[PDB]
């Protein structure tokens, strides 16, 4: 269908609310903060449209089509030009569905959650801004213009981590959770500039062609094209939580629970995996990187696995579990069969967002019995045994954690089984490690 | 135009165009000649720079006035003279 | 002036100037589990907040409110620029000669003259605002002459 | 056209401020309005001259004129605007009007003060619009006394030491500039010599190019802080009133870059082309050294001063690495820093004077009493972090692109220097958020009493918003400040001779 | 003396609607053995991950069996250690034996004394960046000051 | 500071619109990495007169120069790396294009409205044919 030249309104769809609240939140602080719950409706509705404008954009791709892209020159000066615009390929629609669905759901869950709080409107503004930035990142034509959104989602995650900005730990975790992905985007920018010098272009349609086939022989650049790509891989690592850079997710889970469920299934996985999956056409000419990706995957996998043990904080053990799960995606990408890695990511997104929301509900349910205190709540050793008291929020936790463990009828099973098969088919060297972690997680 | 790239692993084709504000870079500066409206938001009341909890108007006056200590030593000398 | 002294020097990078998060004397009692619902609507709240400046009062408001809808329309049904930059020019002059012809308030003047014995009133109000150039009360030679009744 | 604009644009502020003297009217009130009206009139005349009396399509000089002034050493009223000048002229008018507004509640003297403000205004525009080298020098040193008076009358605890160090240091730095003036003035004075336009064709002999180049470069490194010549900045910034410091660290610094662009790269190519790589190296190491010493400071005013120091490495590296965009990205950088540094110093001076605590360790949780300051402070901190969207990003990006595509480099330092430059992005947030966290986050004592703690009123908030909006407007679509077609002739001279 | 009663009426609707997702999504790549149905023309055996680029297998059967075997083994040890006893899935006969003749309790506990000591130390790599990086730059700033 | 190795595009008074000082990354000598960048650059000057065809064409002579210098250099690098037979007609093609570019630049430098489009019609007709002879 021709429903593409109007698709550019997707990443800009919720924006007409954000600027219409922040202004009110800055100029007239005592009026907009009195239309408290009403402000939820114009947002959850608007973003909703995006979702129904995405399935029809994705169903087409399912029926078989050709991807489009639109480029516009936003600089014409002396001796070069700069472009912007987006593209709609299978992966774009996949991540689009996966972001807008969890977004429209976590918005309602937040309306339920943050109802006694004070920063209601500011919270909604932050959520909508992060959402309209992520929706922008996933649909982006040339490298420079994805870098323009990478750091935006980084800043959004920063502002969301230290949300309450008054708990003296949430003031010491946001800084780290910013500096880590700052190192990541540093590596990303260096790799971008390297590939630019090497190939002379910025867009994929030309980069994938030039870098693969035509390049001079060992004028030293070979070492550069081995090095520069490692920097892009380092950025994609740091936005996710792999071995060398994982120290920001466990403590970053200090923020509010809905944000803890949106920065562990919506951005933590997307900005990490998605970029590597899109740049895969490049890495097939660099077997070294194909091996190093698999190695860091099967390192961070086992490391995240063996740290969920004995961690008696639910909103912390969940983060360790989701890092150990992203290990599996990082491994699966390192063997070519990403067609199952994306499926595993789609399953794990929901299978973890459900658990985070359930944990938030359990905390707020038991929080009146023990004092209003983290580590006095959310510490499941003085909690324990709630099947009798809150059933409707218990069956969901069970049927999510079993799916995550791996059972045929449920989800998150047909994906990790396929990727374990492919791992064993590659080599036992870390196939055995994958097989062992597949049981440690079930534990 | 609408060039149709048959890439070696997928099903691309693209369409691009060049745009740039022709000369409205003058009109936007003329509109941003709204700093001549910086007079309604200056005649408004001052928050506390006119409040009774303020006396001394320099950049270090109120902070480093702070030499009534000398005057107090002098008052001590005078009281001793009394 | 007593200015008591100091004590066992604190961490150079003290994490957040705050009470260490042990005696943080409520978790969730300082920021979140706090709100109720009281009152006060929207419009009678807005038009009770644009008037804690008395920003203009009279004519000085008409020439300040009807100006933006005349310099946003100007970029349509276009009129030459010369007309547009004398319009904003005669504004910045008319609005100025009405401001500087408003009365004076005690906070406007010097610090050493701000603090009188509450005779500042009949020294400034109705005393300054009732003459043009008289300098009978020219006490800006500070040695505390005070030259007034 | 022959109706002189630039002459009016230079002699309007100081003249119409000379009437503040000999005007016995009040203590403080009427002078504020009489000064802000003149400032707004000047800015409006500036934008009227720019809009309908400029072309953006020809690299010559516009609105030029000259006279006869001293006639012994040929020195005229020669005056003319050009592409490079225009951006800085507009930025000067804008930020100085807004600084004069930010100086609203000053009643200490309030008569010498606004007059000195107008004098600095006229001097800045005179320099930025100059066309005769000696007149450029005159306008350069004319402002040296007003700034000293503004320092020594208002601002900071130890105002005196800062003021005297600043004045002595700058006056000494200008000596090498005057040396260069005497050097290239006497070089065939029959050929005009002192007409900055007719010097493009001068062919000086060797071993003299270098001496004049260095005589100008030393003065510039004095004005624009370069590593071994930066010790003066923290004292003359941490002690200045925020009203002064806005225009000081937003305009007066950028003169050291505008002059270096105008009289070095345009007049002495084979004295600058054999000295560009060391400029690039110095800027590259400065970008990291300034930040690594900023993180160490403990009073946030000096931290902001050092953050202003750091961004002056992008300008350097853009002046070297001779390309169209590298030189062109420098101009966008000086604009996007004249915005950000000025606003950040205004915010620092506005948060202070409310808390009376300068050391960053005792600053409690100021977010509870005053939210709007916290918001507009975090926003501009993000801007200074080179965050995308805001204009602090595209400048550095174009600087990178200029270095990368440079012709006077072959891939060995073209990568290591890029690496050491990108370390700045890892380093800057470490010291910006370390301040944002100590001074704003955390819950201090129950600072409920609404006394000596009031959020920004209408004036300060409007100043913040009116400076902020251009940042977004430029960072979203940065062709409002790429109206520069002189570089297509500025970088035309250099581009083929040896080496 | 209070009790953990249910939460509000708004934090359950998304939980339920997403539970509806965590079971159906498995039908995207459902299987590779005739799909699963001869009717149901809604993309039965053409598994819906066709957006991607451009009996059952005995080997895959045995691989999935090994996978679910390790899964149920982990679940079983978890239920042995943490699970309750009032149910019927903790036989407790063996439990009544693997405390009576526990041979290696003198050694096993030390393993405990290791493993927990690790996880509480947060995977020591965290402390590494503390005692190296944020204590390296803290001295580097002092050096470049002096 | 860059030279040419097939001097037949330089017409009388050998020069052109070209704006030296543009960085063109190394692609290797081959009649596959030049006939591709020449295409994907000659694709832009089709999209040129889409928006910036009218409406103050003062940037057109700032982008045509740019995205035609690429063609001017890569086409020489190409016409070198070709067999003897295909060189005469490819050169003939080169001649008609790099003359229409000079004509278009000289016409647009006059700030006209209909002359610009009438001239652009010819460079479009020829430039749509360049994307096929490759
Ligand atoms: C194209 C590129 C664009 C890039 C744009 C980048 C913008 C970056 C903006 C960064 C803002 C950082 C704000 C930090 C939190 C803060 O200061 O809040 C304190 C105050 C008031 O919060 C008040 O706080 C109150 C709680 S309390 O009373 O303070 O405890 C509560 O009522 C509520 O939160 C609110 O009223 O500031 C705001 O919340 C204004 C929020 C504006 C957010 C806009 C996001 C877009
Ligand atoms: C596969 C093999 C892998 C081998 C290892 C590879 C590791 C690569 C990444 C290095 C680890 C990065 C962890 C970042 C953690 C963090 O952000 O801490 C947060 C702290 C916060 O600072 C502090 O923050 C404090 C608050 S708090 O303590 O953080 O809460 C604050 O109080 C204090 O003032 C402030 O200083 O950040 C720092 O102190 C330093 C930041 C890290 C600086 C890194 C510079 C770039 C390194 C490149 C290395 C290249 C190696 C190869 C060279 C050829």
């Amino acid at each position: 269908e021709h429903t593409y030249q109007y698709a550019w309104v997707i990443p800009l769809l919720p924006l007409p609310v954000i600027m219409s609240m922040g202004f009110g939140l800055i100029l007239i602080p005592t009026a907009t903060k009195n239309l408290r719950r009403i402000w939820a409706f114009p947002s959850v509705l608007l973003l909703s449209i995006a979702m129904v404008f995405s399935v029809q954009l994705s169903i087409q791709q399912i029926n078989g089509s050709s991807i489009y892209q639109y480029l516009w020159s936003w600089t014409v000066n002396n001796d070069f030009s700069l472009e912007f615009g987006y593209l709609i390929d299978p992966l774009t629609s996949i991540m689009l569905i996966l972001i807008t669905t969890v977004g429209i759901l976590v918005l309602i869950y937040s309306d339920g959650y943050m109802s006694h709080d004070e920063g209601y409107l500011r919270f909604f503004v932050y959520i909508s801004f992060f959402n309209t930035s992520m929706l922008g990142l996933v649909t982006s034509s040339n490298l420079i213009q994805i870098y323009f959104f990478w750091e935006l989602v980084g800043m959004c995650s920063y502002l969301l981590i230290g949300f309450w900005f008054t708990r003296p730990i949430a003031a010491s975790a946001c800084q780290k959770a910013f500096v880590t992905n700052r190192v990541g985007d540093f590596g990303l920018l260096l790799g971008i500039l390297g590939f630019f010098w090497i190939t002379g272009s910025l867009e994929f349609r030309d980069l994938f062609q030039i870098a693969n086939n035509w390049i001079p022989n060992n004028g030293i650049n070979s070492l550069l094209t081995t090095l520069c790509a490692f920097l892009l891989f380092l950025g994609a690592v740091a936005k996710s939580a792999q071995f060398p850079l994982h120290v920001w997710l466990p403590d970053a889970m200090e923020g509010p629970t809905p944000i803890s469920a949106l920065i562990h299934a919506a951005t933590m996985v997307a900005a990490g995996i998605f970029l590597l999956a899109r740049l895969l056409p490049l890495f097939i000419s660099l077997p070294l990187i194909m091996s190093f990706i698999s190695l860091v995957g099967t390192i961070t996998l086992f490391l995240g696995a063996t740290l969920a043990l004995a961690q008696r904080d639910i909103k912390r053990s969940l983060a360790y579990s989701t890092m150990s799960q992203l290990g599996y995606m990082m491994l699966a990408l390192g063997i070519g069969s990403y067609q199952a890695a994306l499926f595993h990511l789609i399953t794990h997104a929901y299978s973890k967002a459900l658990l985070f929301l359930g944990s938030g509900s359990v905390i707020h349910s038991m929080e009146p019995l023990v004092g209003y205190s983290p580590d006095k709540s959310q510490n499941m050793v003085l909690m324990g045994g709630l099947r009798k008291y809150i059933p409707i929020t218990r069956t969901t936790f069970l049927w999510g954690t079993l799916s995550l463990c791996g059972i045929p009828p449920l989800a998150c099973f047909w994906s990790k089984d396929e990727i374990l098969s492919n791992s064993w088919l590659y080599s036992p060297f870390f196939g055995i490690i994958a097989s062992f972690t597949a049981g440690l997680t079930a534990f | 135009n609408q060039r149709d790239w048959v890439v070696t692993k997928s099903i691309w084709h693209l369409s691009d165009t060049a745009i740039k504000s022709f000369y409205t870079f003058y009109a936007m500066f003329t509109v941003w000649g709204v700093c001549f409206f910086a007079s309604m938001k200056a005649s408004m009341a001052d928050p506390f720079y006119d409040s009774e909890h303020y006396r001394g108007q320099g950049g270090d006056g109120t902070v480093h006035w702070y030499y009534d200590r000398q005057e107090d030593i002098e008052a001590t000398a005078r009281g001793d003279l009394l | 002036e007593p200015d008591l002294q100091e004590d066992p020097i604190d961490k150079w990078r003290t994490n957040g100037v705050s009470p260490e998060d042990f005696v943080y004397g409520v978790y969730d009692g300082h920021h979140t589990y706090d709100e109720g619902q009281e009152k006060k609507g929207f419009w009678e709240d807005v038009s009770e907040w644009y008037q804690e400046a008395e920003p203009p009062q009279g004519f000085q408001a008409l020439i300040s409110w009807s100006f933006p809808p005349a310099v946003i329309l100007g970029m349509a049904f276009d009129v030459p620029g010369e007309y547009l930059y004398i319009g904003a020019a005669i504004f910045i002059v008319v609005f100025c000669i009405i401001e500087m012809d408003k009365p004076d308030k005690p906070h406007n003047f010097e610090p050493e003259i701000y603090m009188m014995e509450r005779s500042k009133r009949d020294k400034l109000i109705a005393d300054y605002n009732s003459m043009d150039i008289w300098d009978f009360n020219e006490k800006y030679g500070e040695l505390w002459d005070f030259t007034v009744n | 056209s022959y109706f002189p604009w630039l002459t009016i644009l230079v002699v309007l502020p100081i003249f119409a401020g000379s009437l503040i003297f000999f005007l016995p009217h009040k203590g403080n009130k009427i002078v504020r309005w009489y000064t802000i009206s003149i400032c707004l009139l000047e800015f409006l005349l500036m934008t009227y001259a720019f809009c309908y009396h400029f072309q953006l399509e020809d690299p010559l000089i516009q609105l030029k004129e000259d006279y006869k002034w001293i006639d012994v050493f040929d020195f005229h009223w020669r005056l003319g605007i050009d592409g490079l000048s225009l951006g800085s002229i507009l930025l000067t008018g804008f930020i100085t009007t807004l600084a004069t507004l930010a100086a609203w509640p000053i009643t200490r003297n309030s008569r010498l003060f606004y007059f000195l403000m107008l004098a600095m205004y006229s001097g800045q525009i005179g320099l930025f619009s100059s066309r005769d080298l000696l007149l450029f020098f005159i306008m350069w040193e004319l402002e040296l006394i007003p700034v000293y008076l503004l320092l020594s009358m208002w601002g900071g605890k130890r105002r005196l030491y800062s003021a005297t160090k600043f004045i002595l240091y700058t006056a000494g730095g200008s000596i090498f500039f005057l040396i260069g003036v005497l050097g290239m003035g006497l070089y065939g004075s029959n050929e005009p010599g002192l007409d900055l336009e007719r010097l493009i064709n001068q062919s000086y002999p060797a071993t003299l190019e270098i001496l004049l180049y260095f005589g100008f470069l030393i003065a510039y490194a004095v004005k624009l802080p370069i590593i071994p010549l930066h010790t003066w900045l923290p004292d003359t910034h941490g002690e200045a009133h925020y009203s002064t410091c806005m225009l000081l660290a937003g305009i007066l610094l950028k003169m050291g870059a505008y002059g270096l662009i105008r009289i070095n790269m345009e007049l002495l190519p084979h004295a600058h082309y054999l000295f560009s790589p060391w400029l690039v190296i110095i800027g590259a190491i400065q970008i990291i050294y300034a930040a690594s010493t900023s993180l160490g400071q403990r009073n946030f005013k000096k931290r902001i001063a050092y953050s202003s120091v750091s961004h002056m490495g992008f300008i350097i590296i853009g002046i070297g690495s001779i390309t169209n965009i590298g030189l062109n990205g420098a101009i966008l950088q000086i604009l996007s820093h004249g915005f950000i540094g000025a606003t950040l110093f205004f915010l620092a001076g506005t948060a202070s004077d409310r808390m009376r605590l300068v050391y960053l360790e005792e600053l409690g949780g100021i977010s509870i009493p005053m939210p709007k300051i916290f918001t507009m402070f975090s926003s501009f901190s993000m801007a200074s972090l080179a965050l995308p969207g805001m204009s602090g990003f595209v400048a550095e990006l174009v600087v990178f692109f200029g270095l990368i595509t440079s012709p006077k480099f072959l891939l060995m330092p073209k990568a290591l220097i890029t690496f050491v430059m990108a370390i700045g992005m890892i380093l800057t947030p470490i010291y910006l958020l370390s301040m944002l966290r100590q001074m704003f986050y955390g819950y201090k004592l129950f600072n409920v009493p609404n006394a000596n703690f009031v959020d920004s009123g209408p004036r300060e908030l409007f100043i913040l918003i009116c400076i902020f909006l251009p940042v977004i407007g430029i960072g979203i679509y940065p062709d409002f400040v790429l109206s520069l077609s002189v570089d297509r002739v500025e970088a035309l001279l250099s581009n083929y001779y040896p080496k | 003396f209070a009790y953990p009663h249910e939460t509000g009426n708004t934090m359950l609707f998304p939980l339920l609607i997403l539970l509806l997702f965590t079971l159906f999504i498995g039908f995207i790549g459902i299987s590779f053995d005739n799909g699963g149905m001869d009717n149901g023309i809604a993309e039965l055996t053409i598994l819906s991950k066709w957006l991607t680029p451009s009996v059952n297998s005995y080997e895959f059967i045995t691989n999935a069996i090994s996978s679910v075997t390790l899964a149920i083994f982990g679940l079983f040890i978890a239920y042995i250690f943490y699970g309750s006893a009032y149910s019927f899935f903790q036989n407790l006969d063996l439990i009544n034996s693997f405390v009576k003749r526990n041979p290696k309790k003198e050694f096993l506990d030390q393993v405990k004394k290791n493993i927990y000591s690790w996880s509480y130390n947060r995977g020591y790599i965290d402390i590494f960046y503390t005692r190296v990086f944020t204590l390296g730059i803290r001295g580097l700033t002092e050096l470049t000051e002096f | 500071k860059i030279r040419n190795k097939e001097i037949n595009n330089g017409e009388t008074g050998t020069r052109s619109f070209v704006k030296n000082g543009i960085y063109m990354a190394d692609i290797g000598p081959s009649f596959a990495a030049h006939a591709y960048r020449v295409r994907s650059s000659a694709f832009d000057l089709l999209a040129l007169e889409d928006l910036l065809g009218k409406e103050a064409s003062n940037y057109v002579n700032k982008y045509l120069r740019l995205k035609a210098t690429f063609i001017y250099y890569d086409f020489d690098k190409l016409i070198t790396a070709a067999d003897p037979d295909a060189k005469p007609p490819l050169l003939d093609l080169a001649n008609r294009l790099f003359d229409s570019f000079e004509k278009l630049q000289a016409a647009v430098t006059t700030k006209d409205d209909t002359d610009i489009g009438s001239c652009y019609a010819d460079t479009k007709l020829i430039l749509q044919e360049v994307m096929t002879r490759m």
